[PDB]
């Protein structure tokens, strides 16, 4: 038997991913890179410990914009900090544009592939990872010949993993073409989840704190009458509400949003916000003196 | 096990004992299955067409499918209709055919080792995961059966427990793992316990996972509390995924039937 | 040396980082993990966007004794320009679970470098403080005006945060909790206020057994503290004014639009109530003339 490829997920510690995003979006929409240094153990877990930036150019990615001389200062710099190990591949940042391997990228790739077999490229879309969704996918290449032979459902051996396709056009030409893409997990521990999960000094500081009374006022009465209006609304709707056909009733007597439901959402708001405020003038009168 | 040593004492009749073992109350199911299994044939080249066996997923799907349709006797059909279409698979979709024969070939004691006896370490050297994928159809024919068999799996383990361990060791070393397992289960063999937890100590990639459920089918609802914490150990220990997976649930079969004896370590797992 | 201050903000990056640097130097049981810090200064909020870690021994006999590699400093920082040129040495982190007498002798040495008072970034990797895990100093050198002789000492300062957005995001995909310390509906905000008077409760307990330790264990009587002390009370409210009354007139007010919207959401449902009662009334004969 020859080798086997196989499945791997790419887990990217809570450190990788920050750093990523920080001097990708910093750079964008000049290309940013840098290698990623962490290790590889098991043969479905490719684990990035950390990844640093190299040097930014105005050609952009290039094999030769890639920089050893850099690389080698950098990994001297880990060695003395015992901080080293493994540099499992490269990352790079597509500015706008979606995650696929440029013709380019794929030399780019093919030289760090002959130096570790394991190694990714792990294509970052910043402007776009500013919605509720951070977009990262990874890539892996794979022989040009294995593709011809069928090698392709190869890689999705022993599990039914988590897949699904995040983006095709330029990225299953690409697949098809050269690579096997990843699908993306991530590692943190449970200190950096309490270091991700605080991020107030004001925790404390919120419900004691409390906003002018004024500006509540305001927004008791731009409540009130916002809820007036809808009334209204409603009031000409449920004048009938009584004919055959639901669907009939909404176009006629506009059941359009329903402001049954409307309502619903605007009286909810203003009402929980005002237990709170009572709540916290309460507690300061009292407790304070 | 402890009924048949005290029956001998107590004085009976031999043909009691062999009933005891169960070994001839599988053959009276294994008779009963050859006469009127029933399967589509036709169905399987259907499927066998539109499930290509160069495209790997596609080939698993119709091995185990046709291995669990045709389970319980003896059947070559498999391997005559789909002839060329195994050869086609690699990886673990030709592990898996290997495996299925013992789907099909499921009982049949007397030919355990007969009818598996070409895939046999030793007789194979073609592929790693025929040599592998035998070992594990071979405990599924002597699954609750193997008392014999424990040692005969028993004898590669140990020989591998020494290794670093290769990915072509890997193949066959976790088909033991798995195979003896079966063999061994419920039959409360420390023997077994200890040679798997020196594989699960070698940190092996795929063998560690297939360790790990092994002594939990072994030590099936012993309780023992040696085992239990170990294996809660362990996966903070190892740093594969896969291995990690194995001992959670294997501490599950440890804890077979002991309810809220195992409330214990239900609560930490959780 | 700037010696204007008011805040420090705090890239989410930098208390991360100092954890992973902390426990692959392998630091522990006073080897404490210090690096450089690194970010934007010469300005009244200190901004800190990275950290990274120096070669860097502590002695546990002496902590006075210390180790730091001068000549790595340089050559990093020009790696720094590399990632990006704006960037500079804003102070060095401590990674402790507090304060040491021999980090003020530490932070002489980053003072060569600095255009800005040097930083004490306290990252914690017990990960303790009912708001952030760190804690933040700048080293000041001032004249004391209690008869005792000019100290450079650690003066506190608020900490904050400023997150890239692009981060940010990071942060909530990684994160699986649903946030109970942080705004959400009525009962998350109601944890949220039960949950900032109890922090008051043990801020306030420090301070009683801190002014006990000062007339019987001999702390310095020191005026800056106690001179806050006296305008909380100064701002403190008295029972019997015309505003505290203003509060229960403020009090109806507010209380009745939720007795009001409480009205409404009743209306609201019971057109549901009868809306369910036409369909089952329509359905006894759909089911009859089955």
């Amino acid at each position: 038997t020859g080798r086997d490829d196989t499945k791997e997920t790419v887990y990217i510690s809570s450190i990788a991913l920050l750093k990523m995003l920080k001097h990708g979006r910093a750079g964008v929409p000049m290309e940013v890179m840098g290698l990623m240094l962490g290790e590889f153990v098991d043969d479905y877990t490719v684990n990035v410990v950390d990844v640093f930036a190299m040097p930014q150019s105005g050609t952009g990615v290039s094999v030769e914009a890639v920089d050893d001389v850099f690389q080698a200062k950098m990994m001297d710099m880990l060695k003395q900090t015992g901080r080293d190990q493994m540099v499992v591949g490269w990352y790079h940042s597509h500015p706008g544009f979606g995650c696929w391997l440029s013709s380019v990228d794929v030399n780019t790739q093919k030289s760090f592939e002959q130096l570790n077999s394991r190694a990714v490229a792990v294509v970052v879309d910043p402007i776009q990872s500013v919605k509720g969704k951070v977009v990262i996918d990874a890539f892996r290449l794979i022989d040009t010949g294995a593709l011809i032979n069928n090698l392709e459902p190869r890689q999705t051996t022993s599990n039914t993993g988590l897949l699904n396709k995040a983006n095709i056009q330029a990225l299953i030409h690409g697949l098809n073409r050269h690579y096997y893409s990843l699908n993306i997990d991530y590692h943190k521990t449970a200190k950096e989840t309490k270091m991700l999960m605080n991020l107030h000094k004001e925790q404390w500081q919120s419900g004691l704190k409390m906003y002018d009374y004024e500006e509540k006022e305001e927004s008791n009465l731009a409540a009130t009458k916002s809820m007036v209006k809808i009334a209204e609304q409603y009031s000409k709707r449920i004048e009938e509400e009584k004919e055959l056909t639901e669907e009939e009733l909404k176009t006629r007597y506009v059941g359009r949003q329903d402001p049954k439901k409307h309502l619903s959402e605007t009286a909810d708001e203003t009402l929980e916000n005002n237990i709170v405020s009572v709540l916290t003038a309460g507690v300061n009168s009292v407790a304070i003196k | 096990e402890i009924l048949v040593t005290e029956l001998t004492a107590q004085g009976y009749d031999p043909a009691l004992l062999n009933i005891l073992s169960g070994l001839p109350t599988c053959d009276y199911y294994n008779t009963f299955l050859l006469n009127n299994k029933n399967i589509d044939i036709g169905l399987l080249n259907k499927s066998k067409s539109s499930l290509d066996g160069k495209f790997s997923l596609f080939h698993t799907a119709v091995s185990v499918a046709n291995g669990f349709m045709h389970a319980g006797t003896t059947d070559n059909s498999f391997i005559k209709a789909n002839l060329p279409w195994l050869g086609k698979a690699q990886n673990w979709a030709k592990f898996t055919a290997t495996a299925s024969l013992g789907v099909i070939h499921k009982g049949n004691l007397l030919e355990g080792k007969k009818v598996m006896a070409p895939y046999l370490p030793g007789s194979r050297a073609s592929s790693r995961f025929i040599k592998g994928g035998s070992l594990y159809g071979l405990g599924l024919i002597y699954a609750g059966f193997g008392r014999d068999t424990t040692d005969y799996l028993k004898n590669i383990i140990v020989e591998n427990s020494g290794t670093s361990g290769d990915e072509d060791v890997d193949v066959l070393l976790h088909g033991a793992s798995l195979g003896i397992g079966l063999a061994a289960m419920g039959s409360a063999n420390i023997e077994v316990y200890e040679a798997l937890k020196e594989v699960l100590y070698n940190d092996s990639a795929t063998s560690g996972e297939a360790a790990a459920l092994g002594m939990g089918l072994c030590m099936l609802g012993t309780g023992k509390p040696e085992a239990i914490h170990d294996m809660f150990t362990y996966s903070q220990e190892t740093q594969h995924g896969n291995i990690t997976r194995g001992l959670a649930v294997g501490l599950a079969l440890i804890n077979y039937g002991r309810q809220e004896l195992a409330d214990d370590l239900i609560t930490k797992m959780l | 040396m700037s010696l204007q201050h008011e805040k420090v903000t705090i890239a989410p990056l930098v208390l991360l980082s100092a954890l992973d640097h902390y426990e692959r130097t392998q630091t522990k049981e006073n080897k404490r993990c210090v690096g450089v810090i690194l970010g934007d200064a010469n300005s009244s909020t200190i901004r800190v966007t990275n950290s990274f870690a120096l070669p860097f021994e502590e002695d546990e006999k002496n902590s006075d004794v210390w180790f730091l590699d001068h000549n790595y400093i340089e050559n990093m920082n020009e790696m720094c320009k590399k990632i990006n040129a704006k960037e500079k040495l804003i102070g060095w982190y401590h990674s402790g679970p507090k304060l040491r007498a021999s980090d003020l002798k530490i932070n002489e040495l980053f003072k060569k470098y600095t255009q800005n008072n040097p930083l004490l970034l306290i990252v914690d990797v017990k990960q303790q403080g009912v708001g952030l895990p760190t804690d933040a100093y700048v080293a000041i050198e001032q004249v004391k005006d209690d008869g005792t002789s000019t100290e450079k000492t650690f003066l506190h300062l608020p900490c904050t945060i400023e997150a890239e957005e692009a981060e940010e995001i990071g942060v909530e995909h990684l994160l699986r909790d649903v946030r109970d310390q942080a705004a959400g509906g009525l009962s998350i905000r109601l944890t949220n206020q039960l949950k900032s008077l109890k922090g008051l409760q043990s801020k306030l307990k420090d301070v009683v057994e801190y002014l006990d330790k000062v007339i019987n264990k001999e702390l310095p009587i020191n005026h800056t503290i106690l001179g806050k002390l006296q305008d909380v009370f100064n701002l403190l409210p008295n029972l019997g004014t015309p505003d505290d009354d203003e509060i229960d007139v403020e009090n109806h007010d507010r209380i009745n639009i939720s007795n009001n919207l409480q009205k409404a959401l009743t209306v609201k449902t019971n057109d549901e109530l009868m809306v369910i009662y036409i369909s089952n009334l329509v359905r006894s004969i759909i089911a009859f003339d089955d």
